[PDB]
DNA sequence: TTAGAGAATTGGAGAGTGTGTTTTTTTTTTTTTTTTT
DNA sequence: CACACACTCTCCAATTCTCTAA
């Protein structure tokens, strides 16, 4: 029961970074920043988590692309 | 399959003859130019529709005539066919805006910050060692009020005369208004921001339907083959009031053992909500049919549904010295009361 | 007739303009280490950088991929090390 | 030992094929049962 | 009917593997 709840501890704190990265208001919420950028330009994120922390902001960015690199992966 | 036909019409002609109008024309015989007057309340942003007078065109006509320059027949074109003239006209006024001349606070709009940034994107772009749709920075609507008689638009209609011979005309219905919509946004610019390229581009929609975007065509997302996802910003869209009305033939109207028929009227823009159910009107607008888009439109055939776009209404129907003129005349009680009912003796 | 040729990085691209140069010009005035910063806020100032110039460089690819890729082309390419020997060489003149 | 040329396998463009979609539904008559008429 | 989505087929070139000489 101690080897249990020193787990669940562990959960949780992992569960709370999760609640700390997570929307406090609904999905369809809508909220949209721009980003300016050196050359004086724009990009464009969505989600109010987005607004006020400008590294979740560009971990999104980055999230979007829908490029992937191909991996290379290796008897009885 | 595609043949090709010579109507005795040219709209480069009429394009020119419709731009001359709007600069030149004074109503000086009332005793600077009428429209170019109005189109500055449109700038200062004091003003957000357009009525062209068709009444106005035959005196532009008479006057032209009298100067010996055979002007091209202008009002028996937009009776005719009024629905393509609603774009010569915003063509033709966009060209000849005059610019501001009072403070509009340019910067609580929001196409004034995405266009420029657009706008600055293209420059910076381009250095290198339409720009967009323009009815999306149309702030105004366009409407024609017909001939008052003085020829077809003058002549009120009973919805039973409205034979599909008029499909694309201007014409003028007399009715009850039956039932009525509440008001909806209607899209007619659609606005999307690219994710990953961060770069807007625009769907015009021109339909009851219409299929969204979702993968980005920028110069800069495609250049650099970059899947880029678009996403709608109602914010940044340009929508339209719309309002769905049912017009009724008055019981005068109607032939002996027949039954009411009704027409639907679409008002789009500042007209709307000048229609209350029983209302007796008469709604001037441009006849047209309705296409079934889709699958629907395969099966439903050639037998296509109707409407009519409102463009000008007509309702059919001092006071704080009003009262001292009863009072002073004495006796009010007894002649208020023989004065209700006075055919009940 | 064909299908469009894929997109890569490469010297032609890497080199160029806003390239190489652009991080030899900026990066020293905007990375910024201190330790009155936490390690963790000092490795996001220095990743901020180089994320933005990857996406203004090759915005296809995400950034581990991209640090994946320039190993490659670096290890490959004859002008990317002709290029940053004489990097080097400047240094060493000096 | 590095680095560069030639051989094999995988990714995904894109061409091709196949399927589903309109759509409603109250109204008006006729009947048979409970009860409130 | 015809126009989007769902799903399979096929080819081509892009990347990595493997061998050779500098
Ligand atoms: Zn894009």
């Amino acid at each position: 029961g101690f080897e249990l709840s020193k787990l669940l501890q562990k959960e949780h704190q992992m569960r709370k970074n999760v609640i700390k990265h997570t929307s406090a208001r609904h999905s369809r919420f809508g909220g949209l920043l721009s980003i300016q950028t050196p050359d004086k330009t724009r990009l464009t994120v969505s989600g109010s988590q987005a607004l006020v922390d400008e590294k979740i902001a560009l971990q999104k960015l980055d999230d979007s692309k829908k490029w992937n690199k191909r991996i290379i992966k290796k008897e009885g | 399959a595609l043949p090709s036909i010579q109507l005795p019409v040219d709209y480069n002609n009429l394009f020119n003859e419709i731009t001359d109008f709007l600069v030149t024309f004074k109503q000086d015989t009332l005793s600077g130019p009428k429209y170019m007057a109005m189109l500055q309340k449109v700038a200062n942003r004091e003003l957000n529709s357009v009525i062209i007078d068709l009444d106005d065109i035959l005196q532009y006509q008479n006057e032209k005539f009298l100067q010996g320059t055979q002007a091209d027949d202008l009002v028996s074109a937009i009776q005719q066919n009024a629905n393509h003239f609603t774009e010569l006209f915003c063509r033709a006024i966009d060209n000849n805006m005059p610019l501001p001349t009072k403070e509009i606070d340019y910067k609580d709009d929001v196409l004034d910050v995405i266009l420029n940034q657009r706008r600055l994107r293209n420059e910076r772009m381009l250095s290198d060692r339409e720009l967009f749709p323009p009815n999306l920075t149309r702030r105004y609507f366009l409407y024609f009020k017909p001939l008052s008689q003085n020829a077809i638009s003058s002549k009120p209609l009973s919805v039973r005369q409205i034979k599909g011979d008029f499909l694309g005309q201007l014409i003028t219905v007399r009715g009850i208004i039956t039932r009525v919509s509440d008001v909806k946004p209607a899209v007619e610019v659609i606005a999307y921001t690219c994710d990953q390229c961060g770069y807007e581009v625009f769907q015009e929609v021109n339909s009851r339907t219409f299929t969204p975007l979702s993968e980005c065509t920028s110069e800069e997302c495609s250049q650099n083959q970059t899947k880029g996802q678009l996403f709608m910003s109602t914010r940044a869209s340009k929508f339209s009031a719309f309002q769905e009305c049912k017009i009724q033939e008055l019981s005068q109207q109607v032939p002996v053992g027949h039954i009411p028929r009704s027409l639907n009227i679409h008002v789009n823009g500042t007209l709307v909500r000048s229609l209350s159910p029983g209302d007796i009107v008469d709604v001037t607008g441009i006849f047209l049919p309705a296409p079934y888009t889709g699958f629907k439109a395969l099966k439903a055939g050639l037998l296509t549904e109707t409407y009519l776009e409102a463009q000008f209404v007509r309702q059919h129907k001092d006071v704080e010295e009003r009262v001292m003129e009863l009072i002073t005349s004495g006796d009010v009680y007894n002649r208020l009361a023989k004065s209700i009912a006075p055919e009940i003796y | 007739r064909k299908r469009r040729p894929q997109v890569k990085l490469t010297a032609e691209k890497l080199l160029s303009d806003k390239g190489l140069p652009y991080v030899l010009k900026n990066a020293h005035k905007r990375i910024r280490i201190s330790s009155k910063k936490n390690s963790y806020d000092n490795l996001s100032n220095i990743i901020q950088f180089y994320q933005l110039w990857a996406h203004e460089l090759f915005p296809k690819a995400k950034f581990k991929d991209f640090m994946k890729i320039c190993q490659t082309v670096g290890k490959t390419d004859p002008v990317l090390r002709e290029y940053r020997v004489s990097l080097f060489r400047d240094e060493m003149g000096m």
